[PDB]
């Protein structure tokens, strides 16, 4: 199973300096050997074989070299220790014992499978066991994608290999926003080309003025001129980001950032060969499970002339207090997405103490009318009819089943289903958004079921069979297609869209609106829909993504959506939306689908995608609802990712040492002073096993960042109750001074970081809309990565302090403005105030829209240069609706006098200023820029409903941004609404230009 | 016949509020409310159908909105009445006193649910840890039993031979190690037995946390709905 803790032994986080190890000799002898906790297996084996000579039957023992050790690990796995350089403390032993064996089996497969199992947090052999044919087919069938990717990587070696390892970190378009272009001097950029001259490794500087449009070779060309053959490559100073592809220099994110910030782009020229040599040739190998044996009258669904019928037999048990509840029943529903295909049918009520129904439930659905993605969503509910004629219905356990399997076979016969716990905050009687399949925990309520038998195996019809042919409105259609995904669509508009389904092709972007106008409980309408999507024009990737959410379960619809991504979705956007693309995988009816294959292909052809793909899946391996899907997927990634597996295992080992350390402080050292805890941190971090694991690995926040040696004098436990670890590392890059010397990260074990991760993602997407629309509203979407259950990394922003930190060490309402003055004296003052105002506006708009948690002096930080940003988002949307039942849209970021004084440069009447007038205009422009991209934000939130985030469980939870963005109003009405919210929150000050026409 | 006094008209209520009202209702359950002209929402086949009131499709015979609803009456109405039966109190002071009571009860009960939910999660996690640990003991015990078997297979011939050489020290050395091996297995088996005990107790402790939670969940929903009902009553009674 998955490892209970991150300890060195079971029930022991840390082994003592010296420990007794039970050694099981091959002659039946047992030797107790006192070992050092950090001793290697070579040392232990040598000490055991020397001591074994003092015990009977030593004559039966061969050379120590003939054997290896095997033991039971914390994963209940019998692991063979082929890497004898490993230390006893890093073996993850269940108990301190070692058994001496002769190496057998395929050594290299065993070594690879253990490396895979380590990365993935689960032993590979657990998959080999699984009875389910869908699972074993997925394991074999996905190998096609693995092959494809690896072959495509050795196509143009070593460039195609370098392109995989170090892909171009570029924007989606070379088109430079006019406000970025005006920072250029006649469409030209000043770059600094550094070179590491041999043999002393002296750093040479070369300032170059070149076209922003200059391809990387053209930059090399100019550097040569300032003393033909593209035998050199460009790299960013201070990190592992290369310019290997022919993209205009300005299209590369690093360069694009340098222009906008007025920063000097510092590049490094190196030999194409010095990088190509350091790249190892990656070799995928077909696993054992692909080279082995298995598998030791048919009707169409359309010929079954009968209604739908399902028998609910009995449930093993329920956990209910009989003195508080009256009766229990089975609620069921037939669903296509989150939409019932017919009315929900309940069984009769029976007593808590005897869950037995033996009842056929008849559904108002004709078996041939069942769509391909149809599901049986069910639950066992409790009913208490205590007060009045009022009865409270509460779900106890739920379960969902696909009515057809991966092979298109209609479900038949007796079926047992282990039910799942009701997710926190879910009050609905059914969970149609939850995963399909039985609960792997068999110590749960088990519901016995029975489907109809039709004397044969029923299969869903073939696609050939399904292809059965059996002016004022042009402007109405455009108006419906502009509307947001969650806009109300009337039965009239449905009937209208359905009637005009053929003219609909002229406006392809209406496809989600049209798909929701289809009666999915009618094989007549669906057959026709299927023909339309087959010959449907492609839509934009940001529109196609909606078709991958829980509203669109149909395989043809999802298939169509995946093809839009295959052809139109840039790696920049796949990286930007990967969080959502990984989440929608949970909505997939089956393990093998077009989405999972596309994402794996991409993760295996781009290492920047591969890194986050791995971490998003690895972080949810503790969650039994998706751990089998996510596990099999991660095994196939790890099997084909090449050398990146080695670097991933170094990241995973560093993180386990951090989890264990924080677990010790949180549990054993919980009632100990900061000095006592700090002394313990200091001595532990100094240990070689610790120093080896936490030095010289890639940053899980950004794999282009090398974490060299730890600066132990800068590492500390933070005052916050979760006891976060502040960690500092040296940047080992040759030119680190040109980027950063200190790579500081906060390690947090205790809080769930998924909502912060999402809020930070949205802020980045917002910041990018604004830049592209000509608005320089500088945001700080600091790195944040969830790596497991309530555990993650947070990127430290240097030279930045909280408002409370600034307020102390100096307080009045001018303390903040005074602090900024002291840090930005003379010429650089104005820029500090401009940056504060711009950043301040972006945060004001963004937080109002998202409904982030209330701001205070401790969760608002200001950089030394004036850049204001928010930290600790935690909550979002209508998080206060259940708790207080007030129908309002809060202004989390109310600009106090302290901020107003900064914006107004210390003026008396702060709102009547031109500074505040310009700040208002920034807010208005930002608000309308997001409101225009409303569909994106609605899709991104819709694609996270299955995530398990408390504040994002239904589409009704997304309604909040429909309110703050005032989507059911006109653009002019929405701006009036924003202005009123600001005025009501700030008690006046917010004005504009014109009322009737809203023209200057 | 009459207008705003009508039980099925609800005014400014949102789609979401209607979804809450029409939740798990029977085909024909309906209500009318302001759009964004009004919107009739009709419960049919497990879904809420939104039908726009311009008359649905033109020309009309609309007369007044009430004549349209009564023409199709669209079986059961969601009445404004009986919802307003929940708040008995006459004055603003008696209602505010009762809202403060319910809101205080709700916040306590919420904090109790949160505390109970954390113990549910912890117990559920701990149970999963012990299950993995028993699997590890099961695999460990098997290896130690294999050592006995392996010692038994070898020594059988050596002890038989050692008696021919009169070496009583060597036979005592062999069986001293077999005693060490057996005592260790008894120590491992006993340690698994005790873990099996804690798990049986914690599995029982989980059933009871689940039981307690299935009891507060319905009482927390009801109490919140009352808090919210008194809150709505106090907004409408107070100045607008
Ligand atoms: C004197 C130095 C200067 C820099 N610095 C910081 O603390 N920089 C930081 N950058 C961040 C921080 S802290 C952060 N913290 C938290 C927690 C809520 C978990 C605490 N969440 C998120 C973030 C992200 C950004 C020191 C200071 N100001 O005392």
């Amino acid at each position: 199973p998955p490892r209970p803790s991150s300890g060195e032994l079971w029930g022991i986080h840390l082994m003592p300096p010296r420990i007794l190890v039970e050694c099981l000799l091959p002659n039946g002898m047992i030797v107790t050997l006192e070992c050092l906790r950090e001793a290697t297996l070579i040392t232990i084996k040598h000490e055991l074989f020397k001591e074994a000579r003092k015990y009977p039957l030593h004559q039966l023992l061969q050379d120590e070299s003939s054997y290896i050790f095997v033991s039971v690990t914390q994963e209940a796995e019998r692991e063979e220790f082929f890497d004898e350089t490993r230390r006893l403390c890093d073996l993850r032993l269940f108990q301190p014992f070692l058994k001496v064996i002769e190496p057998v089996g395929n050594r290299e497969e065993k070594i690879l499978n253990r490396e895979i199992g380590f990365a993935i947090g689960m032993p590979v052999c657990e998959f080999d066991m699984v009875k389910d044919p869908e699972v074993q087919d997925f394991r074999r069938n996905i190998l096609n994608v693995c092959k494809e990717a690896v072959d495509l990587r050795d196509l143009n070696s070593p460039h195609s290999r370098a392109m995989y390892v170090y892909p171009p970190n570029v924007e989606s378009s070379p088109e430079l926003p006019k406000h970025i272009y005006n920072k250029l001097d006649k469409g030209q950029i000043i770059v600094v080309i550094w070179v590491i001259v041999s043999p002393n490794n002296d750093k040479q500087k070369y300032t170059l003025k070149i076209n922003h449009d200059c391809v990387p070779e053209q930059v090399i060309a100019e550097a040569i001129r300032k003393k033909y053959q593209g035998k050199y490559i460009l790299k960013v100073c201070g990190c592992d980001e290369y310019f290997l592809e022919k993209y205009p220099l300005s299209q590369y994110k690093y360069i694009r950032s340098c222009i906008m910030l007025g920063r000097m782009p510092n590049l490094m020229l190196m030999a194409k060969e010095s990088l190509y040599s350091q790249l190892p040739m990656d070799c995928f190998t077909m696993p054992s499970y692909s080279r082995r044996i298995s598998t030791a009258s048919t009707k169409s669904l359309w010929v079954i002339n009968s209604a739908l019928r399902i028998k609910i037999l009995c449930a093993t048990y329920v956990n209910v207090n009989i003195r508080d509840i009256d009766k229990i029943y089975v609620r069921t529903g037939i669903y296509h997405g989150g939409e019932p295909l017919c009315d929900n049918v309940n069984t009769q009520r029976v007593p808590c103490s005897n869950p037995r129904w033996n009842e056929w439930l008849n559904y108002d659905i004709y078996i041939p009318d069942l769509p391909r993605a149809a599901r049986l969503c069910l639950s066992i509910c409790s009913v208490k009819g205590r007060k009045g004629a009022k009865e409270e219905h509460c779900p106890l356990a739920w379960g969902n089943i696909n009515l057809f399997d991966y092979t298109d076979t209609l479900v038949s016969g007796k079926m047992a289903l282990n039910l799942w716990p009701v997710p926190h905050g879910l009050e609905d009687l059914l969970n149609p958004i939850g995963v399909t399949g039985s609960n792997p925990n068999k110590e749960t309520p088990c519901l016995e079921l029975e489907f109809d038998w039709f004397s044969s195996v029923v299969k869903f019809p073939d696609m050939s069979v399904i292809e059965e042919h059996a002016e004022n409105d042009k402007e109405q259609l455009k108006a419906i297609s502009t509307r947001d995904p969650l806009s109300e669509i009337t039965e009239q508009e449905k009937d209208f869209l359905w009637s005009h389904r053929h003219y609909c092709v002229t406006i392809p972007e209406i496809l989600p609106k049209l798909l929701l106008s289809v009666k999915w409980n009618s094989r007549d309408e669906v057959a026709q829909m299927y023909c339309l999507v087959k010959d449907w024009p492609p839509i934009k990737p940001e529109q196609a993504m909606e078709l991958l959410d829980c509203n669109y379960p149909d395989p043809m619809v999802r298939g169509f959506a995946v093809r839009c991504l295959e052809k139109y979705l840039t790696d920049d956007k796949l990286s930007q939306y990967l969080i959502q693309l990984v989440q929608v995988l949970k909505y997939e009816q089956y393990l093998d689908n077009l989405l999972v294959r596309f994402l794996l292909k991409k993760a295996l052809t781009n290492q920047r995608i591969g890194h986050f793909f791995f971490w998003h899946l690895k972080s949810e391996m503790h969650n039994k609802t998706v751990s089998q899907r996510f596990g099999l997927l991660l095994e196939s990634y790890c099997r084909a990712c090449g050398m990146y597996l080695k670097h991933l295992n170094r990241q995973v080992e560093a993180m386990e040492k951090l989890i264990n350390l924080t677990d010790i402080l949180k549990q054993e050292k919980k009632d100990e002073t900061q000095k006592v805890q700090m002394k313990f941190l200091v001595e532990q971090m100094r240990r070689p096993d610790f120093m080896d694991a936490l030095q010289g690995f890639l940053s899980p926040l950004n794999p282009a960042h090398q974490l060299g040696n730890l600066r132990l004098e800068e590492c500390r436990i933070m005052s916050s109750a979760k006891r976060p670890l502040w960690l500092n590392w040296e940047n080992p890059d040759i030119m680190s001074e040109l980027l950063f010397q200190n790579n500081e990260i906060i390690f947090k074990n205790g809080d769930d970081l998924r909502q912060d991760m999402l809020t930070l993602q949205i802020i980045r997407i917002m910041e990018n809309i604004w830049q592209n629309q000509g608005l320089d509203l500088r945001m700080l979407p600091y790195g944040c990565l969830s790596i497991g259950d309530c555990v993650g990394l947070i990127e430290v922003v240097r030279n930045s302090h909280t408002i409370m930190q600034i307020q102390c060490k100096g307080f009045n309402s001018h303390t903040l403005h005074q602090w900024l003055k002291d840090k930005n004296k003379g010429e650089i003052y104005d820029a500090a105030i401009d940056l504060f105002t711009r950043s301040c506006a972006g945060y004001c708009v963004a937080t109002f829209i998202l409904g982030i948690g209330d701001r205070h002096n401790s969760n608002i930080m200001v950089k030394d240069d004036g850049q204001l940003f928010h930290i600790d988002f935690g909550h979002f949307l209508d998080h206060k609706k259940k708790k207080f039942g007030y129908k309002r849209e809060r202004v989390p970021f109310v600009l106090t006098q302290d901020f107003l004084i900064v914006i107004s440069k210390g003026a008396q009447e702060c709102t009547k200023t031109r500074e505040f007038e310009r700040f208002q205009e920034m807010c208005y422009k930002a608000y309308l820029a997001i409101r225009q991209h409303a569909n994106l934000f609605i899709n991104l939130f819709s694609m996270m409903l299955g995530s398990g985030m408390p504040e994002l469980q239904s589409f009704d939870d997304i309604a909040y941004i429909r309110k703050t963005l005032a989507l059911d109003k006109t653009e002019q009405e929405a701006l009036e609404y924003f202005m009123k919210q600001m005025n009501d929150a700030h008690h006046g000050g917010w004005t504009t230009k014109m009322d009737w026409i809203f023209h200057t | 016949m009459s207008l705003q006094d009508a039980e099925w008209y609800w005014g400014d209520i949102s789609r979401e509020e209607v979804n809450e009202k029409l939740r798990d209702t029977a085909d024909g359950t309906f209500l009318v409310r302001d759009a964004s002209d009004y919107t009739l929402t009709l419960r049919k086949g497990g879904n809420n159908k939104l039908i726009k009131i311009f008359g649905f499709s033109d020309p009309l015979t609309f007369s007044s909105v009430v004549e349209l609803i009564n023409h199709y009456r669209l079986l059961y109405p969601v009445s404004k009445y009986q919802q307003d039966q929940v708040v008995k109190e006459d004055n603003i002071e008696a209602v505010g006193k009762k809202l403060h009571e319910y809101n205080t009860q709700f916040q306590e009960k919420s904090r109790e649910y949160d505390r109970l939910y954390e113990e549910y999660t912890r117990t559920s996690q701990e149970i999963q840890m012990k299950r993995t640990a028993i699997e590890a003991f099961n695999e460990t015990i098997k290896i130690f039993e294999e050592q006995c078997q392996t010692q038994e297979r070898y020594s059988k011939e050596y002890i038989e031979k050692f008696k021919r050489e009169g070496n009583e020290k060597e036979i005592q050395r062999i069986m001293h190690n077999y005693d060490k091996l057996k005592s260790r297995i008894s120590e491992i088996i006993d340690s698994r037995r005790r873990l099996e005990e804690d798990l049986k107790k914690q599995a029982a402790e989980y059933r009871e946390i689940d039981k307690r939670m299935n009891s507060i969940k319905p009482d927390l929903i009801q109490l919140r709905k009352t808090r919210d009902q008194y809150l709505m009553w106090l907004t409408q009674k107070g100045v607008r």
